[PDB]
């Protein structure tokens, strides 16, 4: 025989037919996961957990497909999630259609897969132009419009009923992380969960939330003005780096060796008491003896705190990451701490750190979630990532594109009108771009239960005459303009949807053959 | 509505039916005839072999 | 000191611990009912290292077997070797770690660890000479890895000095089907090194090779593997339970085999895998007898320590060492520990434990999987959901850069 | 309890280390006996020199 | 779409995903239907060997029996998470999600959308939160009514155990909870109240101890057993040998250096014992009448136990982390860890300390305190499952009664809350509400689903559930016009209505609040899901 | 017709788990399961009682006439029978006397309860009946007592 | 969350029965699958068409550009294709040419 | 009780038999109700021999397809 190949070489036209059918199959799984009346999806992972959601990205993380063309479609959700954080299902559902509409031609009119690519870049160049023209700017400092902008994505989720609280929850969190350009990052956004409780009393509080309690019982559970000092090192005597081997000759040496173990922990504790802190947060563990004299000054000792939770404390309290204790000064000590208090919950203890609230480093915060169960917490946490992702685009880009499919439908109309004046060989793939852009409103009408035949016919008749902000009401299923409807989305999500969907088609269209089982 | 857990897709041709598209099969058919041709190549002539 | 507790955690932990007790009990003599039918002082006069004499001589081992899957504990218990362990010792709670360091660990440390600290306290209060704790965990699984990390930490807090010996089973790249094995094994070592005092590396992939090569069993069953692990464990523990002075007592073992603190990992070596001291010499140091995937010849031995058994004199072993040092010089290191008793079944064995730069291969591997096969941030959402962040993973890869460096620094 | 190992720098300690033991053990044992005891119950293994 | 992608997979969609969530809900509901109520059936769980553990708590049934269905694991986390923080309302969450799905599924078959149905549950839930403010009643804690706490304790204890165990175990909880209330009004359950296992005469012999009980005693015989006035001392220092960070050989040269060195090795222990002797010299007066006891968190060397035995000092080693955080509350002293700085102020006080032993184990009892800020509940039992049954009963009883003191309100039970919401949702004018369209049946579905809980109590008694609500409906029709505010109940003894205000049946506030909130979230999320699938690498 | 649906919605729990309700005469079977080993105890009660060869896992044999001792080695499947094992184990630990009385009396209370449940008495009333009988039983044991020792050594 | 409840209508029709209804996607499954055999008759169309060699189970080889003759020997498991098979045979037994146009 | 008579026998009583009767009727209803009316769908009874047949009557659908459940046999009869 010959090399590890040639099992069944899918070559010629049938290879591309399987890819268009495979790419269409990925969109059919989450066809119902779009619009305000979207259905949820419970996926069963093989480890033992469960993922309850409707986001296309979180659905496609858990699924596993043994096909190489569908896996490239699987990776597009990571492009959208780790770029903005909203519209992942929009990316997957649009590309499917682009690959599908271009297929008739590939299969029958024999246009080679390179001429379609040249047609799409001019469509991509024109798509950014009309998306730039259709979008209207909006003021960033208007809190009334910002709340309606944040809740546009929440409306397609379960917590639309609590949208009055989530917009206030997300707006306060984004402004805390926002640095005075206007760059923010979600790594300090703490996703700590508390099972049980009501969503109404759930609120954001400035500062951190630990899972641990104090070590000694005599520690003060209520401090007016805490002074936090971060420690990295072990506060206990440690073995040390080199090969050591003390050799003891006299009887007065072993008690001296055990006595210097007590005096070294005294020396590091006494220099900590030069500034007299109230709360000492150590990264690594703590000894039972050093804690005892940390007590003889008025400090408070905690268990080992992982690094992550200390970098947030450094920005909240204003302290610095300190390992060498001999170089401890008064300037690097945290201050302006609001309040200290420990609540009793049956799961674990929880220590609260509040801030005085009154440029410098960006402040961190922890968002309290009080759901119904464990899956409700993970469901609501992903909604905050989808809701807070919307708040970044308006700050980075003041443009605001219309929602409800009006933006993509505007791309469909202009590409359809300009396709007549684009006479040549590029006309057939260029006109097929509009056929897929008019599907993302078609999916909303199908989920709403209406007839998309007459609605889209009524849409195109009023889109040219009425206005550029016309769209479909997902709840009622009638034509309602986005100006009166009062729901808007950013323009950045529309750019990534058009760019990622077209750029994905240019990769997959160049596939000629599929050969499986070569080597590792 | 469905009868069971899953529903595997139908293969159009019968299971085990060999089929292929493109110019590879007609080259294989020509190479098959050339393989039979090489057996009778040195036989031709009044100075050939049985 | 006189006694050492033996914690066993996880499905692998419980299996290896059950095999280990099956070996130990028969070694110095106790029917599975606890009664002592042994002959005589030698087997009884150091029985207090791991058994609690109760009134009536129903010796009972001091072991804490724990798992988040009721089933493994249950199987072991309903089986034979089910009268020895006290019923109260077992601590087992639903659901399953789910083969995730993050989840299993945090969630059940939150519960199972509290119950374990409770059992580790009072039952042990019962002794007058804690010396340390022996933990058998699986580095790559869920419950065992996560809980092990938590417990090691928790115990170290409640028992500062007490030595801490582990027998973690490293994962098998080929035969460990689960994909998220390296990504757990990495987070476990992050904390094993900061706390432990001496640890032994056993690789299932290596165990398969020895099972199929020497034993020649056609298909290894976890049982075979367990028996071999049990034999090495028994030799190292005899180094402990038989009156002796050569490496007498745990702490000594540590001092002798640990040059510097951040190097705990040992390569076990055991023979006569199925006799004269010269015959067993070659078997100990054969590159194929190592239970570690990495080749030790390419590496570098740092402190060797060989534990013989059965009938062997001082000079049989000393002459052997003199002969061996002479030929493998490029690879003066030596530490001998003759015992008097013999292996159950065989007359004489010789366990081999040497620190070796070659472990850095078994870590360069694991780091390669961890980084390269999770530069794509694969299977990470399972861990971020539990609550722990990705900064912790960055810290974990960083600390292996460090381990590797160390071994490289002690010029391989 | 921690690494009990002999150390003999010169021959003067080598000569006295062997009989030092006899003397010491003997002393403790004589002490025990001036009290008129004739039976001692041991808790663990007893050495031969003490016996 | 999934078969050509994945060569092996399972997919249910658009009719089986709805039938699975309802069928699994009705299946899990039938398991816990019989356990709900006072006359419900017990349930044992014997796993592998035959370990036996007996309880009626739904959390123990769910978190011990492995379950394969994807719907029930969310009901398991929901029933567990609600109980883990609140301690009550486990089966109530399962019955609501168990009933609300089947009660909505009949209308899904009629063709109503799942989105607008769940929109009706959410706006109906907000009406129940507004109804909790008017339905609850204010209660002032300054009165310190012990009879009110006795009736709350019998609500949960009558459900788990019979009247014989309830009457003897009820004042055990009331005496423990009576000390919780103080001037600071800060509730503390985990540190203050504890549970300890002890195999003894019977479950009925459970008694209340005002002080902290310990599971260990004096090792040596000559050490004192009973002490009249014992001043405790807390020390977290370990008095056995300390190994010493890499320190190695006591290189001895002649034989004498050896003796000298062993003696040396001890000197570290005697340096700490001398501080205790110096402390005893200050409190040496009335030495035969008074006494002294030392409690250590870590182990004590057996060589040093003879030092305490000669001075008649009681020794206790290897205490828990929680007990060190409780000696200050009981004895009133202060904690200490090192031996350098001592004083007589940190020493506590105890009026009676005695030990009692059974078999090999030995227990130390402390009681008769001057002003104890904490206490314990030492539960007696026969078998291991008897302790597990008392574990869940005391664990659920303390959390239920403790929540009453957290807030200034209490909710009456016995179906009064569910029957009141039925008339409220079925009689309220819809024009005041903002819901329109096909939200007509969503109000009726959730309002009618609440009725199945109080008749599940009747299903365990065997009476006709529909007939015993006839006079209940007729009572409320005349109660509104009679100008008399009364709340009806469901008495299962005679099969007739009752008043929970005089009978003493009550329920906590956050139980019913968190139950409907957790149940509505889970039931809504299961309705919107229209497809199930399994895929992944393994 | 050829095959049943074999208990649908059975995938809620594992295949190995089984339920056993009071119906289908299963409480009568639990009384019969007690009756299997209870008849063994009858031949072991009193001075003419016969010992029992209870060989075990190991091979370690014990010959005996005590209810608490023999039940330690036998591995039991029925949980209701294990209540008698731990009930007699409690009798041996506390008082060390009268274990056969516990086994033979509690087994016969379940025997006569077989007639009561078959008649139609509710289980709640059965517990109230024996509890009210227990308070009168323990009361009369103190009344009909005769004799006393009054001397520690004789 | 490991084993599904197994579709509790499994007490209904046996495992051999497969339902492929709509909404699930039957039309999309069918119109497509048959595109393979649509290209067979398309390539064999016209004067420059390519004949197709069909070897039956007995071994009698036939080589034809006549579509009908082809589908008679092809053992086709897909039921929706078979509607097109004997519909082409009606043209054969009756009109006699165009077997390929009707398909 | 039935296992003592015949170990190879089975029995569902008073809650499992009711769910079987209702679920089998609803399962038979959900499949066969679609043929009702003029807008109903066509079924293809494809047996092992490859015989294709279009119909909407419930008699011939249930006659060719053998019924495994005992409840739906009574409805087919
Ligand atoms: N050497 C060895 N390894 C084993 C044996 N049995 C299991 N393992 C290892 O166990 C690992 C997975 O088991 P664990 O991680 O312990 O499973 P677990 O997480 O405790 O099980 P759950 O808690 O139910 O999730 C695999 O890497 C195996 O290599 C054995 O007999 N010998
Ligand atoms: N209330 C609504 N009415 C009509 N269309 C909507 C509505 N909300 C969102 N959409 C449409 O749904 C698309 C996706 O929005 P969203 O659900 O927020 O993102 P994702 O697809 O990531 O869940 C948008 O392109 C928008 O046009
Ligand atoms: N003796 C009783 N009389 C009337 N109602 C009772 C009685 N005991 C319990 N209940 C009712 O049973 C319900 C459930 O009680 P409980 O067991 O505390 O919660 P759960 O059943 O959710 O664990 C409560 O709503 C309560 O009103
Ligand atoms: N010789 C005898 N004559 C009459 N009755 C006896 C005789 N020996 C024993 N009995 C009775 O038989 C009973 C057996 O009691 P049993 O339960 O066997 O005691 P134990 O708890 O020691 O086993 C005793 O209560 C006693 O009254
Ligand atoms: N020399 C030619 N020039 C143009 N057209 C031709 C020529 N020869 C054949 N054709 C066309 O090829 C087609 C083949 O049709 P065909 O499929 O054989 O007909 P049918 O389907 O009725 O059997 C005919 O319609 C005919 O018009
Ligand atoms: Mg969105
Ligand atoms: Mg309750």
């Amino acid at each position: 025989v010959f090399m590890n190949a040639s099992q069944e070489r899918t070559t010629g036209r049938q290879a591309q037919i399987s890819n268009i059918t495979a790419a269409k199959a990925v969109a059919d799984v989450i066809r119902t996961c779009l619009g305000p009346k979207a259905m949820l999806k419970m996926l069963l992972d093989p480890m033992g957990g469960l993922v309850l959601t409707n986001d296309g990205h979180a659905i496609l993380r858990e699924i596993d497909v043994a096909h190489p063309a569908a896996k490239s479609m699987l990776e597009l959700s990571r492009t959208q999630d780790e770029e903005v954080g909203d519209g992942t299902t929009t990316v997957i559902i649009l590309a499917g259609e682009i690959l599908a509409q271009c297929a008739p031609y590939l299969i029958e009119k024999n246009i080679h897969p390179v001429i379609i690519i040249q047609a799409l870049k001019k469509a991509l160049t024109d798509a950014l132009e009309v998306i730039k023209q259709v979008s209207k700017p909006v003021d960033v400092e208007n809190d009334a419009a910002m709340k309606k902008l944040i809740q546009a994505s929440i409306g397609t989720k379960y917590v639309i009923h609590w949208s009055e609280k989530m917009c206030e929850l997300a707006l306060d969190a984004v402004k805390t992380v926002r640095k005075d350009f206007e760059i923010d990052i979600k790594r300090y956004v703490r996703v700590e969960k508390i099972p049980g409780g009501d969503v109404l009393d759930s609120r954001v509080l400035k500062g951190v939330l630990l899972n641990k309690d104090v070590v000694h019982p005599k520690m003060s559970r209520h401090i007016e003005n805490p002074r936090v000092v971060l420690l990295d090192c072990p506060l206990e005597y440690k073995k040390g780096e080199s090969q050591t081997n003390i050799e003891i000759e006299k009887e007065e040496d072993w008690n001296r060796i055990l006595q210097i173990e007590e005096e070294q922990v005294q020396l590091m504790c006494e220099q900590i008491l030069a500034v007299r802190p109230t709360l000492v947060i150590t990264e690594k563990g703590v000894s039972d003896l050093a804690q005892h004299y940390l007590l003889k000054g008025g400090c408070s000792v905690l268990r080992r705190v992982k690094k992550s939770d200390n970098n947030r404390i450094a920005r909240v309290t204003g302290a610095t990451i300190v390992n060498r204790v001999e170089d401890l000064k008064e300037s690097d000590v945290g201050t302006n701490c609001g309040l200290f208090k420990v609540e009793m919950i049956g799961d674990e203890y929880f220590s609260f750190l509040d801030n005085c609230k009154e440029s410098g480093l960006q402040k961190a915060c922890t968002i309290m979630l009080r759901g119904g169960s464990k899956d409700i917490l993970n469901e609501i946490d992903r909604n905050l990532q989808d809701a807070m992702a919307v708040a970044r685009n308006v700050m980075l880009s003041p443009s605001l594109s219309p929602g409800g499919g009006a933006t993509e439908m505007a791309v469909s109309v202009k590409l359809a009108e300009k396709a007549k004046q684009l006479e040549g060989i590029q006309q057939w793939p260029y006109q097929a771009v509009a056929d897929a852009m008019e599907c993302i409103p078609r999916t909303l009408i199908q989920n709403a239960g209406g007839d998309p035949i007459r609605l889209l016919s009524q849409l195109r008749a009023k889109h040219a005459q009425g206005n550029f902000t016309t769209g479909i009401d997902g709840d009622k299923g009638k034509i309602v303009d986005m100006v009166s409807y009062g729901i808007w989305e950013p323009e950045v999500i529309k750019q990534q949807s058009v760019k990622t969907a077209i750029e994905s088609a240019c990769l997959l269209l160049r596939v000629d053959d599929i050969v499986s089982g070569v080597r590792k | 509505m469905n009868f069971g857990s899953q529903t595997p897709t139908i293969v159009v041709l019968k299971e085990g039916t060999d089929a292929s598209q493109g110019k590879g099969q007609i080259i294989s058919n020509i190479n098959a005839c050339v393989a039979v041709q090489e057996a009778l190549k040195p036989t031709l002539g009044p100075l050939g072999s049985d | 000191m006189r006694e050492i507790i033996h914690i066993s955690t996880g499905q692998c932990g419980n299996q290896i611990g059950a095999a280990f007790w099956e070996t130990i009990c028969g070694e110095h003599g106790l029917d599975f009912n606890g009664t002592y039918h042994g002959h005589d002082d030698i087997q009884k006069e150091r029985l207090n290292v791991y058994f609690n004499e109760a009134s009536s001589g129903k010796w009972v081992p001091r072991s804490i077997n724990v798992d988040l899957e009721p089933g493994t504990i249950d199987a072991v218990r309903n089986s034979a070797i089910g009268n020895l362990f006290r019923p109260d010792n077992y601590i087992f709670g639903q659901s399953s770690a789910g083969n995730v360091w993050a989840k299993g660990h945090y969630t059940e440390g939150a519960e199972l660890v509290d119950s374990v600290m409770d059992v580790i306290r009072r039952e042990a209060e019962g002794c007058d000479s804690l010396q340390g704790f022996q933990i058998t965990h699986s580095l790559g699984g869920g419950t065992g890895s996560g809980m092990g990390t938590l417990l090691i930490s928790k115990i170290r807090e409640e028992f500062p000095d007490r030595m801490m010996a582990t027998f973690s089973v490293l994962p098998s790249p080929k035969t460990s089907d689960t994909v998220v094995e390296p990504y757990n094994a990495t987070l476990s070592v992050h904390q094993l090194v900061e706390h432990s005092d001496e640890t032994f590396c056993i690789d299932n992939e290596a165990l398969y090779d020895i099972c199929q090569r020497t034993l020649k069993l056609n298909q290894p069953s976890y049982g075979d593997l367990n028996n071999l692990v049990s034999s090495v464990m028994s030799g190292v523990t005899t180094s402990l339970r038989y009156p002796g002075q050569l490496n007498s007592d745990l702490r000594k073992l540590a001092v002798n085999l640990v040059p510097f603190p951040r190097l705990h990992f040992f390569m076990v070596g055991y023979a006569p895998l199925t006799l004269t001291v010269p015959e067993l010499t070659q078997q100990m140091f054969d590159a194929k007898n190592m239970m570690a995937a990495a080749d030790p010849r390419n590496g570098r031995y740092l402190t060797v320590a060989a534990f013989f058994r059965g009938k062997v004199s001082v000079k049989e072993v000393e002459d052997e060492m003199h002969k061996v040092q002479s030929k493998n010089s490029d690879y003066n290191n030596v530490q001998t520990a003759v015992c008097s008793v013999a292996p159950q079944g065989l007359d004489m064995a010789a366990t081999f434990i040497a620190n070796s730069t070659s472990i850095q291969e078994l870590f360069k591997r694991v780091g390669d999987q961890f980084s390269a096969m999770f530069k794509r941030k694969a299977f990470l959402h399972w861990y971020t959901s539990e609550g722990m962040d990705e900064l912790e993973f960055s810290e974990a890869e960083s600390n292996m850069n460090d381990l590797v460096s160390e071994y490289q620094q002690y010029q391989e | 309890e921690t690494k009990g190992t002999v150390l003999l720098h010169n021959a003067q300690e080598m000569l006295d280390f062997s009989k030092g033991e006899e003397k010491q053990i003997d002393a403790m044992m004589k002490e025990i006996a001036d009290m008129g005891v004739e039976c001692i119950v041991a808790g663990a293994g007893v050495g031969e020199l003490a016996l | 779409s999934l078969q050509l992608l994945n060569p092996k997979a399972e997919s249910l969609r658009r009719d089986a995903a709805l039938k699975v969530n309802v069928t699994s809900a009705e299946g899990l509901q039938s398991v816990l239907e019989t356990n709900l109520g006072p006359k419900g059936t017990l349930k044992m769980l014997v796993d592998g060997a035959g370990n036996i553990k007996l309880t009626k708590d739904g959390k123990v049934l769910l978190t011990e029996m492995q379950i394969q269905s994807p719907t029930a694991v969310l009901i398991a986390r929901a029933a567990a998470a609600q109980d883990e923080i609140t301690g009550d309302g486990t089966t109530t969450v399962v019955c609501l999600v168990g009933e609300l799905l089947r009660q909505a599924h009949r209308f899904i078959q009629e063709g109503v959308h799942p989105r607008i149905i769940t929109d009706g549950f959410e706006i109906a839930r907000k009406e129940s939160m507004k109804f909790l403010d008017e339905f609850k009643i204010s209660k002032t804690n300054l009165s310190n009514d012990r009879e009110f706490l006795l009736q709350v304790a019998r609500s949960s204890l009558l459900t788990k155990v019979d009247a014989d165990l309830t009457e003897v175990l009820t004042p055990i909880v009331t005496d423990a909870v009576l000390s919780v209330y103080d001037a600071q009004a800060d509730n503390l359950d985990l540190h203050m109240v504890e549970i300890m296992q002890m195999q003894h005469l019977s479950p009925k012999d459970t008694t209340f101890i005002k002080g902290l009980v310990l599971d260990h005693g004096g090792r040596h015989p000559d050490m004192p057993t009973r002490v009249k006035n014992a001043y405790v001392l807390i020390l977290n220092v370990s008095l056995e040998y300390e190994k010493t960070e890499v320190n190695s050989g006591f290189f001895y040269s002649s034989a004498d250096q050896r003796d000298k060195l062993a003696a040396s090795e001890r000197k570290f222990v005697d340096a700490k014992l001398k501080k205790i002797i110096d402390l005893k010299n200050e409190v040496c007066g009335m030495d035969p009448d008074k006494g002294f006891v030392i409690i250590n968190q870590k182990g004590i060397d057996p060589m040093s136990l003879d030092v305490f035995a000669k001075h008649n000092i009681l020794a206790l080693r290897r205490a828990k982390r929680r007990n060190m955080e409780r000696l200050q509350l009981v004895t009133g002293g202060e904690a200490q860890n090192s031996v350098e700085d001592l004083s007589p102020q940190i020493l506590g006080f105890s009026g009676l300390v005695y030990q009692e032993t059974i078999g090999e184990e030995k227990f130390t009892y402390v009681t008769e305190n001057t002003d104890p800020k904490s206490c314990t509940i030492l539960i007696k039992g026969s078998t291991h499952y008897a302790l597990a049954q008392t574990k869940d009963a005391v664990r659920d009883g303390l959390r239920a009664v403790a929540n009453v003191l957290k807030d200034k309100n209490i909710i009456p039970g016995a179906g009064a809350f569910y029957i009141a919401l039925s008339r409220y949702l079925r009689s309220a004018n819809m024009n005041k509400l903002g819901a329109k369209g096909k939200t007509k049946t969503g109000i009726e579905a959730f309002a009618e689903a609440l009725l199945v809980i109080p008749k599940t109590l009747v299903k365990n008694s065997g009476f006709d559930p529909l007939d015993v609500l006839a006079m209940v409906e007729d009572e409320l029709d005349d109660a509104q016009d009679s100008d008399e505010t009364r709340y009806v109940g469901v008495d299962l003894n005679i099969g007739d209505s009752c008043d929970p205000t005089i009978e003493g049946i009550w329920d906590s506030y956050r139980v019913l609040r968190n139950a409907i909130t957790g149940a509505t979230g889970i039931a809504s999320n299961l309705l919107l899901c229209d497809e199930l699938l399994r895929a992944g690498r393994s | 017709s050829l095959r049943l649906p074999q208990n649908p919605n059975a995938g809620l729990f594992k295949q190995g788990y089984n339920s056993y309700s009071n119906a289908d005469g299963q409480i009568i079977k639990s009384i019969a399961a007690i009756r299997e080993l209870h008849q063994m105890c009858l031949t072991s009660m009193g001075p003419c009682g016969r010992n029992k060869i209870i060989v075990n896992h190991l091979g370690k044999i014990i010959i005996t006439n005590d209810a608490a001792t023999m039940l330690r080695e036998l591995d039991i499947v029925h949980p209701a029978v294990k209540v008698l094992v731990m009930a007699t184990e409690q009798q041996k630990i506390d008082m060390g006397d009268g274990t056969n009385l516990v086994m033979i009396l509690a087994g016969e209370l379940l025997n006569v309860s077989e007639k009561l449940i078959s008649m139609g008495l509710s289980a709640v009333e059965i517990i109230q009946g024996y509890n009210m009988a227990r308070k009168f039983t323990l009361k009369e044991l103190d009344e009909m007592v005769v004799g006393e020792i009054t001397d520690k050594n004789d």
